[PDB]
């Protein structure tokens, strides 16, 4: 019955702008305190800032990463949050997700300091912050086999063997990101060493982001 | 500030303890997470002996000194994620941290060594005066494995690009690692290999020229 959903991510170059949204029902909103906080892919949480309510004078709160250059805002008319980011640099990238924010403290007994905790959370928006421009791969053979998909942006390619006849005995690796950047993928598949001349093994490699469809014949050396 | 062991293993159904340190926790309250790939993180347990409902019960958390603990009794398969513990950052600040977080592995299958294929450079690939080593792993399980390069027994610290593991549809794991040269160097060393090593035992595939 809570609910909240992001919006706005996407890719941005360095040095660029966003204005990320995250919209809230099923909860006294208006008075609630908001949080921010982003994942980059592989790596941890962190705390990004937060909002409070009328209580505190809708006071932010950011981190020092951030803070200058992300700004916090409300439209409690709305229904909705925002995180303005500018300047944006590439340890900007990461899933940015809004956070309804609870208050574990008791008033009248002052005993322990106040405590936020994120009980109710979105689904997330991705934010890839990278100067990476659209990249058509380089498709090599690897001889007795499989597919070589080479230095590529942005996600996704799609390879198929035999157009779609041969499926068995296919595995197609998830993609690494370089440093560069870039991504590359190999797909290889098992066969019959005797059916090697045979059978002519064509894998089909298709980068839409960048029109380019390859297929290459993989046969031995 | 708030910091973690970063990896941690439990068998089915056992107990683990996952802890967190730092300094502001000897006047603060620490909150749990739950974070798994492509889901928003849950909240597992904050304050003093608070578990929100919906929680399985066999969360609980724990704290004393400068360290707080989140314990599962009794891990499921839906227990395998990152775990981290959230607090504020030091006494009279208003910024809340994460601690560096808590990969839990729940051994869910049997131990299996990997699969490994590497690859030489394609012809069509050197003469584009680019070469590269395509290492590929998969079939292992737990989803963790160490891949080392060596150059004519001499390990190489440049040019490799390594996966994170991923699930494959038979629930052991996947990875591959990538090597980048020149043609130069390709030629210049006798043989390349590609060592894998998966729970203490290490697989070693070798291509030359």
């Amino acid at each position: 019955e809570v609910r909240l959903v992001e919006s706005g991510g996407g890719l941005v170059k360095p040095g660029g702008s966003l204005r990320l949204s995250c919209s809230a029902s099923g909860f006294d909103f208006d008075n609630a305190w908001m949080t921010w906080v982003r994942q980059p892919p592989g790596k941890g949480l962190e705390w990004v800032g937060r909002i409070t309510g009328p209580g505190e004078g809708w006071s932010v709160d950011y981190a020092e990463s951030v803070k200058g250059r992300f700004t916090i805002s409300r439209d409690n008319t709305k229904n909705t949050l925002y995180l303005e980011m500018n300047n944006v640099r590439t340890e900007d990238t990461g899933y940015y997700f809004c956070a309804r924010t609870g208050k574990y403290y008791d008033f009248w007994s002052g005993y322990a300091p106040g405590e936020e905790y994120f009980q109710d959370w979105g689904q997330g928006t991705l934010v890839i912050v990278s100067s990476a421009s659209t990249k058509g791969p380089s498709v090599f053979p690897l001889a007795p086999l499989g597919c070589l998909v080479k230095d590529y942006f942005p996600e996704p390619v799609t390879v198929s063997w035999n157009s779609g006849a041969l499926t068995s005995g296919v595995h197609t690796f998830p993609a690494v990101l370089q440093s560069s950047g870039l991504y590359s993928l190999s797909s290889v598949v098992t066969v019959p060493s005797s059916s090697l001349g045979t059978q002519t093994y064509i894998c089909n490699v298709n980068h839409k982001p960048s029109n380019t469809k390859v297929d290459k014949k993989v046969e031995p050396k | 500030e708030l910091t973690q062991d970063p990896a941690v293993s439990v068998a089915l159904k056992q107990t683990v303890t996952i802890t967190c340190r730092g300094d502001s926790l000897r006047s603060h309250y620490a909150s749990w997470y739950q974070k798994k790939p492509g889901q928003a993180p849950v909240l597992l347990f904050y304050g003093k002996n608070n578990r929100p409902s919906g929680i399985p019960d066999r969360f609980s958390g724990s704290a004393s000194g400068n360290r707080a603990s989140l314990t599962i009794t009794g891990a499921q398969a839906e227990d395998e994620a990152d775990y981290y513990c959230s607090s504020r950052d030091k006494s009279g600040s208003r910024l809340s941290v994460f601690g560096g977080g808590t990969k839990l592995t729940v051994l869910s299958q049997p131990k299996a060594a990997p699969s490994v294929t590497l690859f030489p450079p394609s012809s069509e690939e050197l003469q584009a005066n680019k070469a590269t080593l395509v290492c590929l792993i998969s079939d292992f399980y737990p989803g963790a494995v160490t891949v080392a390069w060596k150059a004519d027994s001499s390990p190489v610290k440049a040019g490799v690009e390594t996966t994170t593991p991923s699930k494959q549809s038979n629930n052991k794991y996947a990875a591959s690692s990538y090597l980048s040269l020149t043609p130069e160097q390709w030629k210049s060393h006798r043989s390349y290999s590609c060592q894998v090593t998966h729970e203490g035992s290490t697989v070693e595939k070798t291509v030359a020229p």
